[PDB]
């Protein structure tokens, strides 16, 4: 039986983080995949998605370019852009193993059961190993009536573009998942109707920058129902009758679609694991439950990223998977860091830190400022501006508390946001920092500015 | 020395020499707090 | 005689953000200008130039475009463009107009001169106050050999692409501006050959990263003449015959273009201004002289931006008007901040803080953090990967000194630099917050760790 320092359960950005950084702190690693190196993010998530909605971007955006006398006449051709799509995952999820190599982790490929808590059963072999992290994540969560099939995809199987555009489409749904692909899939000529059971999309993130999210999205044709759910549907001769309800209940409608996009959601995957012989403890909804220090009910077995807990993100279970790492090295280290998540679409969507809600409720005195993108000089040379940022902090300490962004680069602008909040800014802080003009970026100092009712570039 | 933008702009609103205030991060950056506790 | 608390002369980003932060603390303030609303960056500088920029990329990158399926025959019409670029302009300098009136300041068209540290005189008229902020601006700085003419342009005259496309065009100057209107003609179809007398292109930044921009540029057909000057020309029939010797001097060369494009600096507009007898001095340079609270040597005076003091960039201007308006305020703020840098080409550049050669120079036992962004999946699933950010710190403090960036989006990623700079950020601050994934902006975070020696995406 090979032992090691440590075995990594899954190579997806959790785990090929938490291999590589123990590999640097000196540990011997084992790492097992049972599917494809990279995991989801890299394979049929993150990254095939971005791909997808560049393309989409970039055919769009042409029509406003019109506007500045740039005339062309656009043919996307879809199983070229499937070829890129597969050209650019095969780049990273190749360099994932280079990056594994390179830093002495041994890849071990095929499923991997936990026989034990230093054990775990390969194709019939064993491997023992002080420190066990796992890092399995999630799959797509199945929705009553929509049981996936031919008619009904999953993510995965909406990321293949290629092999047929639907004339319409229903996307359930309204977190980042079924914004992106729905935008995706309407850029690409398809008719796309969007429902979300709850009052607004982006159900945890700030309602108003959302909205402003969902309104431009539905300039472009996207029908979005909130306070809406999909009952169930029937196939007819002429395609699938969906019927929709008011979420609270009552007289529903009827729409026709060809296919429908099943985004509710993910599931775990810590079933069959042997999660439960060994003591590991797992909640109701199937994550493996820990402390700040990424450490299960069981001594030396760590859990990270989307089988431990929401949210759902890459970023988080890159770093929860540093953690764990660090911990099996040795050291005492522990997650408590601001957390952003962003929205791909055009414009894009990212939130960090809390919600004037989250923050009223936590007993702050709560004070926001806002900046429409409307006053953006660099937004006009960029052909136009939708959008604003919205700063949330408590106007008796002047202390930053959440940003909310919704415009092009918002993604690119929240990191400067989430410094903010890990060092302590102030609103003063953030607005006396020289911010280069003209650049989106400013557009937050702005807000900070307009926070103290002394915005320049609008009427306070 | 260290000082955020909101504290130095408080020290001078004060007359207060930035230099002056002592810092309580793990080493020294001067926070509107500090430059407070010092006017005090 | 009318009279009033604050008269600003000039309504550039200097001079409109000194005027309506003097109004929203109460002033009664009048502004003066001679030209077009909005000074230089929004009719003739920043502004037009991004707009060009952005129309150029969006051109350029349907090259690119192709190898994701995107098929077009692009045409740019050259007459729109103008057209669009000048409605861009009018709507920022409409919204300045806007914006100085709903903050109660009275706009008076006109050139004025100071007649005493408290009057002036405009046409004819006489008005006085407290207070008074001068606001002029720069202008383009001439070239000995190469006088402005119907051949050799300024940047403004470079603005105006509809009036036809040399070419062939020669840039003499390595800033910022011949950088950027040097490739908006080359992406336009024309053939550019640009000087620089320095070693490096951007003398004043990371030779690193500006090598790096300098070689993308050399890579789209710009060909980019280091250490070389240019010392005059003659007119002939098959166009300009420039002379171009080494920096120094020696074997001296030909070059042959239609249109020369002179950008090696500007000039402060401080004469003619009746500074020289109110007793308001100024440098051998021409610039107003200040100190940190940007008053002059007659209490009561202030000079802002490119009047005052290099770097002549706008935001730099605007925060100086805050600062002069809070002081005639009666308030005590002070110029203390890190000021970024710049320049809108594809790749962008940017930069803040110090460089290796003025950290080590300062006494800093310098150490640095590189990233190339042919390690970000972010910039994959963009098409090219072409850049990389740097990291300057104190390897015995731990603290972050000066950030460079060459990459898409430089500009926007280099705000959190400068956020992290004001606040006092160390390199661990700097890698401890989870950027959004995938993002460039993860590229800051992981130059963080790569100072460390354990950045993931990379070998250490
Ligand atoms: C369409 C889509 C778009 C997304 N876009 C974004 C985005 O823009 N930004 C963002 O932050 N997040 C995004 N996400 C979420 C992101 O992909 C996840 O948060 C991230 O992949 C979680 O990483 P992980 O390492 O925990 O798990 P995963 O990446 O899922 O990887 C787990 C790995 O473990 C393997 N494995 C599982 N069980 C076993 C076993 N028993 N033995 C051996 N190997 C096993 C799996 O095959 C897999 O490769 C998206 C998700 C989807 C579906
Ligand atoms: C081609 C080009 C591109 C640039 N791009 C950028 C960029 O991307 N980013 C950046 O940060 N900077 C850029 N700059 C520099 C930036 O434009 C300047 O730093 C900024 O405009 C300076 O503002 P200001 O208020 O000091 O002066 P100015 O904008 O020059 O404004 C001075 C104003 O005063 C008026 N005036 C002058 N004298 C008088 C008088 N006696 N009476 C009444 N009115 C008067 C003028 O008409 C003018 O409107 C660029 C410059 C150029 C030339």
């Amino acid at each position: 039986m090979k032992t090691y320092d440590l075995i990594v359960i899954g190579t997806g950005p959790g785990g090929y983080h938490a291999a590589i950084r123990a590999a640097q702190l000196g540990l011997k690693v084992l790492a097992v995949e049972a599917g494809e190196v990279g995991g989801v993010c890299l394979n049929v998530g993150c990254i095939p998605t971005k791909a997808l909605l560049h393309a989409a971007e970039t055919l769009h955006h042409l029509k406003v370019a019109e506007g500045f006398g740039l005339k062309a006449k656009p043919e996307l051709d879809l199983k070229k852009l499937g070829g890129w799509r597969d050209q650019v995952v095969k780049k990273l999820t190749g360099g994932v193993g280079t990056l594994l190599k390179g830093n002495g982790v041994e890849l071990l490929r095929g499923f991997a059961r936990l026989v034990g808590p230093k054990e775990v059963e390969v194709g019939g072999e064993r491997y023992g190993a002080k420190s066990l992290i796992l890092a399995t994540g999630s799959e797509p969560l199945e929705l009553k009536g929509f049981p996936f099939g031919e008619d009904v995809w999953d993510s995965t199987r909406a990321l293949k573009v290629e092999e047929g555009l639907p004339k319409r489409l229903l996307v359930i749904g309204g977190g980042a998942v079924g914004l992106e692909l729905g935008q995706v899939y309407r850029r690409l000529g398809a008719e796309v109707t969007l429902i979300e059971y709850m009052p607004e999309i982006l159900p945890q993130g700030d309602p108003e920058t959302a909205a402003l999210l969902r309104r431009a999205l539905e300039k472009e044709g996207i029908r979005v129902r909130t306070k809406t759910k999909a009952v169930g549907y029937e196939k007819k001769k002429d395609g699938l009758h969906v019927r929709l309800e008011p979420a609270e209940g009552g007289e529903g409608e009827e729409v026709v679609v060809d296919k429908v996009l099943v985004a509710v959601g993910r599931k775990p995957r810590t079933e069959g694991l042997g999660l439960e012989k060994a003591g590991v403890k797992v909640d109701e909804r199937g994550f493996i439950r820990v402390n700040a220090r990424m450490e299960t009910s069981v001594p030396g077995v760590y859990a990270i990223g989307d089988a431990a807990r929401p949210p759902l993100l890459a970023h988080k279970a890159m770093r929860e998977g540093l953690i764990a790492a660090e911990n099996a090295a040795g050291k005492d280290s522990a997650f408590d860091y601001q957390v952003p998540s962003v929205v791909y679409t055009s414009p894009e969507w990212a939130g960090v830190g809390l919600t004037e809600e989250e923050a009223k409720r936590a007993g702050y005195k709560v004070k926001v400022g806002k900046f429409p993108l409307a006053a953006s000089g660099r937004a006009l040379t960029l052909g136009g501006a939708e959008g604003m940022v919205k700063v949330v902090g408590d106007e008796e300490t002047d202390l930053l508390l959440g940003v909310f962004i919704v415009g092009p680069q918002a993604g690119e602008l929240i990191a400067e946001a989430a410094l903010a909040l890990e060092m302590g800014a102030t609103l003063t802080d953030l607005a006396l920092t020289v911010h280069p003009h003209p650049t989106l970026s400013e557009s937050l100092m702005e807000a900070a500015e307009a926070f103290h009712k002394q915005a320049i570039h609008i009427l306070n | 020395m260290l000082a955020v933008p909101a504290a130095r702009k408080l020290a001078r609103e004060l007359g207060i020499p930035i230099e002056e205030v002592p810092g309580s991060g793990p080493l020294g950056r001067v926070r509107v707090e500090d430059v407070r506790a010092y006017a005090e």
